[PDB]
């Protein structure tokens, strides 16, 4: 019908996927055993987008959990919502890459590329009219950034027309936890530009920014961070699963967000974030929802859009509202902050309404936006990659894998020609 | 499954193995006999020990180690000790006569006798093994066995296992105090032949640990046991991510890769924090900022070199306990924003962060207090080139007169290999200088 | 002698997946047929006929012990990333110094990656 | 306690010792013949009937 | 049609019950194997005491 | 005490110990075996 | 009516068919004593296909247990269904072959052939209209690969028109359990290529694979292997015994599977091989059935059809289904994978249904496929035989029995004729 097969790669991928598969189970009212315990009829009306039917009133996620190290699976499989995954879909080898992008991509990722392509193929053909796959990984890893590209390059050949998302994670400059982070990210964005329909650049440091200042959580676990990201991936396909006054989908956003195929990097957003005591003094209304969103403090990216031009904007709203206000509020921001919006594209924003609110909450919204201020990230990563690469440092690890050295030069050049082309659209 | 097999060589290797395996048994829950203090066999339960211990058909666990020493008594103490039934008898291998502070004897005459037997034992242990992460090899550069036979074991292990990691914990010679006269000869002839055959190296001197244990733990009269407790704690924090879950786990290959920029240079310096007594920790609040600031103090390194006399090129960092990523990031920011700590030009981000949940256990009769959080560090810095320079100075002024070379030449090693090894270290120091130079115009 | 291919099931017999954690025997992945039948090559008791060609090398394999091995074994992992030209040359020379270690069955075949 | 299908079978021989075999069949009077109807089975144990 | 869906639910329940029986039987089998190994070990302990003395 | 599952709405224990990771996924012969996950993180 | 005489040869033959007669006893509701205790009336309607009536309301399988050694027959009698066979069918001698094809075929089995022919002809006469016989043996032994073929060659001369099936077991490349294995294998397959209507190639290393992959059994004994083979043998003649909406027999499957007389080698598979972790997470529905059917891992041979072209494909279904899904899902595999099916045969798949499923199960099927990937087995045996036949190795055993050396030449030339002729059908233009 319209089905999504959720990919997975690496320890970053497994911990976001564990939380993400937790939260949609709550919207659809699915208990840890797998059965259905919801009370509203429409909670089970389009579940087959993500779940697959099994006997006994049981549903299984359409996931492909992949990692070079089994150790991440064992932590996943012992969670509350860990036994809901079918065991055959787990794909895992014996040895990892050790934050080396080349080991993931060329030598060890080759042995696990046969089985993963089988697990998706069985799930790809199970669904009649598959809408498109979806992957989450980190660019600072060895498996998610590593072979995690080798799936993407392969399945584009098999299934070109289907839509590939990626809630990939981009390293942050101020705090980094991998020394060879520049080389993996430089060699992965070069994969991302050629083979991807749409990308969401989520940075963990901005998640630390949000939790510290807005929610003011004293002890933000990595579970809290994944909840921030899992809530985003629900809000992009909520129109797929539930009806609305003006409906949408993945392709409706992607078509209406990408003016030229080279630009598919978008800054997500999620509106109703308040502290424990802030909800006392708040007012659940649409102008406040749009006010809390466009503030740069709410973004989970590492770039302020006030420095660039908002190319295009998507806003998807959750909850039964009156769209006199949503059109008037969307025009108010468009006309006030005129300098930060591009000129050759009028009516830059796309809107959609999904009537069913998230569970326990009255109103919500999410946002996808393309800016020229993101290139403040690619430009920022490049010199970190370049300064390493003048001295040929950390290169014997990569060169010992059999790759030549011109891959670094071209991946630098694609990275530099992208920001050059991206820079031109700012000054147009 | 996770796996590290231990290849302790020498008297230092055997005593370090004693401390490490006592800590592993107490940490996992194994009795000194080997069986759990229960029956607990109605089903397959917690198997986290599988990276160190091996199950048997009797419900017993056997350690994945091979103690080797070329003299009998150090291993006979193990065979008669408290843990005398923990170890399978064929694992602990001994020899009739030792090299007696002679790399030549430990490399050519006596070392080559017990090469085949230890290699066969290693082959059986690896045969038992499914997912082999690495070989942990601990020895000293001074003693004859721990230099010569350990070097030859590495050299043949390269043939036997092409790609497996061979991690190297080393007792580096102390700059002033010493237990030997002929130790610089073994020190120069060891690194020269392990330079292309070893993957990483965790060299520590006993002197700096003596200063640490005096200054912090208030033990006015330390002992090798008191030092071996700290070394066991270091190895514990290294392999904790393999044994237990974490917010961000880290294998061996990860911190091998994010620590060594160039093929010849592989010599990190380790650091543990905090190491304080119970009285000292009664009054002192401990947090991520305090522990990561103490990790950078020159008066806390267990090598006698001040890194302010150099520049770091990498830092692997391993948090353990009730640590929080937000405070870790705050601490990383506050250490990056300091000029007293330099960094090389080519490395804007030189950090590799791992996180583990389980706080370090305490062994009875120890020195440390029970602490909720801790941190380990492996910093690859260029401030160790002064140590190599001092070593070359001592070797040079010994070698001018051909002193003690009559011992070495007879056993089957020519004198030209001495000059070749000295020239190799001469090249290595200049390599360190080229790395330490900055390209700023 | 010859290790053939399980085709679909070859990953069940991959050398690392059989607990053999050393580099291992080659696995022939392709096969070819021969028309007709086969000529006799050897006499009774397996003596090669005078007319047939006979290969060289010892009929005892090639196994080198502790005392047969060279006293300076070069490593398998060679990565010529930042080395100078002469250092590269001399390490290649050390690798190629003893071909007997390369031809031995239990000897090493190194991997040499990169250019100075 | 399972319906008889591939997979649903468990070897009862775990715990059993003395897997001796009997001398059923044999040639007497130059005749192929099941010698003796009263020999036990594997383990020196009685058959059915 | 309601009869058909009840038929399918019945077949599914039979399938699941046979699974649960199979798993419990394997666990009991592994327990019996462990017991046999322990009996062998205790026999060995007795003969080992004899051999040492 | 059953507050809705919203972003940043969760509490964690401050006194649980052990944190032992058990080996569910494993290899046997040349195959991959996925053990049924009893005995969660820390034994409980 | 339509009867089958189940032949049997060697340790592999006896141990495989010992399980086979049990699984069809359970299907027909027959106790180990031999009496009828079933409840459905169709459980005894076509029982005469295999069973023979005895006085007192008892049934005797129409089997002929043959082996040169009396060894395994003690274990056969000591089995759970040990005494169901009538004792006069047990035919045996003094000295076995010892994995020697020559002794079984020429010097020792030639004494044992006449007696077996007496029992076989006695069973052959008793039935009115016998469809054919059925032989189970291994090609890596001395008796089933030896005199087991001499039974084939003699009986074909006596009864030309009757169908002869052979659930042979071929040796495996990766691990072998006989060192003279390619000598017997390359010289037994020559007997099959001249005198056999069909052969099913069952390889053990595939059988060891499937138990771990699709069932996850920690200790799969040879009983679990033999039950896995015997489920296939039931699945080909279930449509023969039980009524169906669209029926088929052995001969109906025979006509549609051999395009030319030289090609009678297949690779079977069994559909509902479901693991004890996966029953909880599953939906028993016919696309899931044909999904696992065509997955190459489910084959029980040592050849990968993904490397060759499927000539003809058989799907014999068990259970009550809806045939629209049966026709649609077959069509989906037909067209989505175009290059694995030959182009000069449109609609390369034949389908048949049997209303009654296997006992204790709801839905099932079995697959028979004639592929050109089977030629990868013959060349492998040819090289392993040739390399052993270059140096006259292990040959003094065989030529000391009186055989000349020349049959090895023609047995390998016929064998290499087959691989060349198989290859030309793979690379053929429509
Ligand atoms: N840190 C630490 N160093 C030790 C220990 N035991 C020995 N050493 C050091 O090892 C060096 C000499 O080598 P040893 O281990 O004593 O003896 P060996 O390695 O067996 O060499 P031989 O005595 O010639 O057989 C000395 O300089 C000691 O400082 C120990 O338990 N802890
Ligand atoms: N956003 C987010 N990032 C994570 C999480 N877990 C790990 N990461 C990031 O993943 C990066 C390391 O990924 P890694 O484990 O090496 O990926 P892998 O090699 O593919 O398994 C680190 O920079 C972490 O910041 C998570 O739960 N959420
Ligand atoms: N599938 C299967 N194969 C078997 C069994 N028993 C033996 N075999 C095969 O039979 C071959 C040896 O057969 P053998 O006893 O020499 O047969 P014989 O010479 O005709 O009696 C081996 O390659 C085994 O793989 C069994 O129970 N099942
Ligand atoms: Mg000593």
């Amino acid at each position: 019908m319209r089905e999504i097969v959720h990919l997975q790669a690496g320890q970053c991928g497994n911990q976001i996927g564990a939380k993400f598969w937790e939260v949609i189970s709550d919207e659809h009212g699915i208990d840890p055993t797998g059965t259905y315990h919801g009370d509203s009829d429409l909670q089970l009306e389009r579940i087959n987008v993500y779940y697959n039917e099994a006997t006994g009133g049981k549903y299984v996620p359409r996931a492909v959990l992949v990692d070079l190290e089994p150790g991440t699976m064992d932590s996943v499989r012992s969670g509350p919502f860990g036994q809901i995954f079918r065991p055959d879909n787990f794909v895992f080898g014996q040895s990892g890459a050790g934050n080396n992008w080349a080991k993931g991509h060329y030598t060890e990722g080759a042995e696990l590329v046969d089985s993963v392509l089988d697990v998706v193929r069985k799930e790809a053909e199970s669904c009649d009219c598959l809408q498109g796959f979806q992957l989450t990984h980190s660019l600072g890893g060895g498996t998610g950034s590593g072979m995690g590209t080798l799936l993407i390059s392969k399945i584009r050949e098999e299934y070109p027309d289907r839509i590939m998302n990626t809630f990939s994670v981009v390293p942050s400059p101020k705090v980094s936890d991998t020394v060879v982070e520049p080389y993996n990210a430089t060699l992965s964005v070069h994969q991302l530009v050629e083979n991807t329909d749409e990308t969401y650049c989520i940075d963990n440091e901005a998640l630390y920014d949000i939790c510290f200042r807005t929610l003011k959580l004293t002890t933000p676990t990595y579970g809290d961070l994944n909840h921030l990201v899992s809530a985003t991936m629900s809000g992009v396909t909520t129109c797929l699963r539930f009806p609305g006054q003006l409906n949408a989908d993945l392709r409706k956003l992607a078509v209406n967000m990408v003016p030229f195929p080279r630009l598919h990097f978008f800054m997500p957003g999620f509106a109703p974030l308040t502290s424990r005591g802030s909800q006392q003094y708040r007012a659940l209304t649409v102008p406040e929802l749009t006010q809390q969103m466009f503030d740069a403090k709410n973004m989970m990216a590492a770039c302020d859009p006030r420095h660039g031009r908002y190319l295009t904007v998507a806003a998807v709203f959750r909850g039964r509202m009156s769209m006199k206000e949503v059109d008037e509020q969307m025009l108010n921001v468009q006309n006030k902050n005129s300098s930060y919006f591009v000129e050759w594209i009028p009516n830059n924003v796309k809107t959609a309404v999904c009537d069913i609110p998230p569970r326990g909450l009255k109103m919500s919204a999410t946002f996808i936006g393309n800016s020229t201020a993101i290139q403040e990230l690619f430009k920022r990563i490049s010199e970190q990659f370049t300064a390493m690469f003048r001295r040929k440092a950390f290169l014997h690890w990569y060169t010992g894998e059999g790759m030549d050295e011109m891959e670094f030069t071209e991946a630098e050049s694609n990275m530099n020609d992208l920001v050059s082309e991206y820079q031109q659209y700012q000054d147009a | 499954m996770r796996e590290c097999i231990s290849i302790h060589v020498g008297q230092a290797g055997v005593q370090i193995g004693n401390a490490c395996w006592e800590l592993y048994c107490l940490e996992h829950g194994i009795q000194p006999d080997g069986q759990m203090p229960s029956d607990k066999t109605i089903g397959g339960g917690d198997d986290s020990f599988n990276t160190f211990f091996s199950e048997t058909g009797a419900g017993k666990h056997v350690p994945r180690a091979v103690f080797v020493d070329l003299e009998p008594t150090v291993v006979d103490e193990v065979r008669t000790g408290t843990y005398r039934q923990l170890f399978h008898p064929e694992q602990l291998i001994t020899g009739k006569e030792d090299a007696a502070n002679n790399y030549a004897r430990g490399h050519y005459t006596i070392g080559k006798e017990i090469v085949d037997l230890v290699l066969d034992r290693i082959r059986k242990l690896a045969d038992l093994c499914t997912g082999l992460q690495g070989f942990l090899i601990f020895h000293s550069f001074g003693g004859g066995t721990g230099s010569g036979f350990a070097s030859l074991l590495m050299e043949r292990l390269s043939v036997d296992y092409g790609k497996k990691s061979k991690l190297e914990f080393a007792i580096y010679p102390a700059p002033q105090v010493s237990t030997a006269v002929v130790e610089p000869y073994n020190s120069i002839l060891t690194t020269h032949t392990t330079l292309e055959h070893s993957d990483c190296a965790f060299m520590v001197d006993n002197e700096a640990i003596y200063d640490i244990c005096r200054r912090n733990l208030d033990i006015e009269r330390p002992t090798y046991t008191n030092l071996n407790r700290l070394i066991g704690q270091i190895v514990s924090s290294i392999t904790a991510s393999l044994r237990f879950d974490g917010a961000l786990n880290v294998d061996l290959t990860e911190f091998q890769t994010n620590l060594v920029p160039y093929p010849r240079i592989h010599f990190p310096l380790a650091t543990y924090a905090p190491v304080i007594s119970a009285e000292k920790a009664y009054h002192e609040q401990l947090s991520v900022a305090e522990i990561t600031n103490a990790c950078f103090e020159p008066a806390n390194q267990m090598v006698k070199c001040d890194p302010r006399h150099g520049k770091y090129m990498a830092c692997c960092m391993l948090y353990r306990g009730d640590v929080v990523p937000k405070d870790v990031n705050a601490a990383i920011a506050t250490i990056k924003t300091k000029r007293t700590i330099q960094f090389v030009d080519w490395c804007p981000t030189g950090f590799k962060v791992g996180i583990n949940y389980q706080p370090p256990t305490v062994v009875p009769g120890g020195d440390l207090a029970k602490v909720q959080r801790a941190v380990c560090m492996l910093s690859n810095t260029t401030a160790i080139a002064e140590a190599w320079a001092r070593l070359d100075h001592k070797f040079d002024l010994m070698y001018a007169k051909r002193a003690f070379v009559h011992w070495y030449v007879g056993e089957g090693m020519e004198e030209g290999e001495f000059s070749e090894a000295r020239e190799d270290l001469a090249a290595l120091e200049k390599d360190y200088e080229e790395v330490g130079v900055d390209s700023v115009e | 002698a010859t290790n053939y291919s399980a085709n679909q099931y070859e990953k069940a017999y991959l050398p690392t997946y059989l607990q053999n954690w050393s580099p291992a025997r080659p696995t022939k992945e392709k096969i070819a047929a021969h028309e007709g039948y086969t000529q006799i090559i050897a006499n009774d008791r397996g003596h090669l006929l005078p007319s047939v060609p006979r290969s060289k090398a010892s009929p005892w394999g090639s196994f080198m012990g502790t005392w047969q091995m060279p006293l300076k074994i070069p490593p398998a992992k060679v990565t010529l990333t930042a080395r100078t030209t002469t250092a590269a040359d001399n390490l290649t020379k050390w690798i190629h110094k003893n071909p007997d270690l390369l031809n031995a069955c239990n000897g090493l075949r190194p991997e040499i990656s990169g250019k100075p | 306690a399972l319906p008889f299908l591939p997979g649903n079978s468990f070897n009862r021989n775990i715990g059993k010792e003395r897997f001796h075999k009997s001398q059923h069949w044999g040639f007497c009077n130059n005749v192929r013949m099941l010698v003796s109807e009263n020999k036990p089975g594997v383990g020196g144990d009685l058959l059915y009937g | 049609e309601a009869i058909e869906r009840n038929k399918d639910i019945a077949y599914g329940t039979k399938h699941a019950h046979y699974d649960l029986v199979a798993q419990m039987l394997e666990k009991e089998e592994a327990e019996r194997a462990y017991r046999l190994s322990k009996r062998v070990q205790d026999f060995r302990e007795q003969r080992q005491q004899q051999y040492k003395n | 005490h059953g507050l809705p599952f919203l972003p940043g709405s969760s509490f964690t224990d401050s006194t649980k110990t052990a944190f032992h990771r058990s080996q569910t996924l494993n290899y046997r012969n040349g195959y991959a075996v996925v053990r049924r996950p009893t005995m969660g993180i820390g034994g409980d």
